[PDB]
């Protein structure tokens, strides 16, 4: 509607007989290749992402932001638990780090 | 004969995404009428010149 | 024998232009918009195409709607079926009914 790709702002100006919008857009610029799960089995849990998604730069699996890659460490505050490891299609075993265990350790 | 496009292939998978990792911030100019010239015609004048 | 009524427009000076766009090229437009927009989602329409399986869109778009992911991912197969049968109906529709 205003301008291609991910709006910001707009300006006015006028013109003879017109008005002349300036878009300010975001526009995703350099890519990357990733492989990704839809959740992960955790203890016969299913843990999917509250917000982002699941990458794998070859070894580790970490929780980006779908517009930007910005890797995180899976834990539970950023997961939540739905269901048992039996239903979701293409699910894969990884690990989910919880912050309480180094707390209930001391 | 016109050229439509230059022909692109997503390497689609399904176990595969691509995430940006930079961006770029993009102004664009789109031009839009409003109003033109309000003309007014002398019906009698104009048929027949007095 | 029988005159034809696009034959009688032609001798009084009447004549249809043809399209500048053939309909070959515009199923070549439609053709690019569906295959961008199945292996990217939305992201063909703000730039460079980032491909995605289908099951990880159709939960963006559930997550869109204001539905959590697991319900697609719990049933996707079903909603599948449910789309499958959709598109049948269509087909059906549009070839029985001409109005
Ligand atoms: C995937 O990313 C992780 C996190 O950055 C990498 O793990 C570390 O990689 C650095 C190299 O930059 C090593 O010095 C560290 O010892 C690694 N730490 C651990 C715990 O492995 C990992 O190597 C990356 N995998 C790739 C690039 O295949
Ligand atoms: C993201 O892109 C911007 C430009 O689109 C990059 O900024 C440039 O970085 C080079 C690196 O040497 C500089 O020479 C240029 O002067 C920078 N341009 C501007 C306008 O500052 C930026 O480095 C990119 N970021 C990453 C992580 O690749
Ligand atoms: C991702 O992988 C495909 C297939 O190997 C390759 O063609 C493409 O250049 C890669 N990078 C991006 C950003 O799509
Ligand atoms: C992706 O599809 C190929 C064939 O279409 C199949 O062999 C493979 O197992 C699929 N991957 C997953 C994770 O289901
Ligand atoms: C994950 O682990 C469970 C039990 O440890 C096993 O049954 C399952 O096959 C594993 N899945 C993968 C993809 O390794």
């Amino acid at each position: 509607f205003c301008g291609k790709g991910y709006h910001l702002m707009s300006f006015p100006q006028s013109a003879p007989h017109g008005v002349v919008f300036l878009h300010v857009t975001y526009v995703p610029a350099q890519e990357k290749n990733f492989t990704t799960a839809p959740a992960i089995c955790h203890d016969g849990k299913a843990h999917f992402p509250r917000e982002g998604v699941f990458v794998s730069n070859g070894t580790h699996w970490f929780v980006t932001q779908r517009n930007f890659y910005e890797p995180q460490i899976i834990t539970t505050d950023n997961t939540f638990v739905s269901g048992n490891c039996d239903v979701v299609i293409g699910i894969v075993n990884n690990t989910v780090y919880d912050p309480l265990q180094p707390e209930l350790d001391s | 004969t016109m050229s439509l496009g230059a022909e692109n292939s997503v390497a689609y998978s399904n176990n595969s995404i691509a995430i940006p990792t930079n961006f770029t911030i993009s102004v664009t100019t789109e031009i839009l009428p409003v109003s033109m010239t309000k003309t007014s015609v002398d019906c009698t004048m104009y048929i027949c010149g007095d | 024998a029988a005159r034809d009524l696009i034959c009688a427009q032609k001798f009084n000076g009447l004549t249809v232009l043809p399209p500048l766009l053939t309909d070959e090229m515009i199923a070549q437009y439609t053709s690019a918009l569906l295959a961008g927009t199945i292996t990217s989602g939305w992201t063909f329409g703000a730039g460079a195409a980032l491909q995605i399986p289908f099951a990880m869109q159709m939960a963006y778009r559930f997550n869109g709607i204001g539905v959590t992911q697991n319900v697609l991912y719990e049933n996707q197969k079903l909603i599948a079926n449910q789309f499958n049968s959709a598109i049948g109906k269509i087909q059906d529709s549009l070839s029985s009914t001409a109005s």
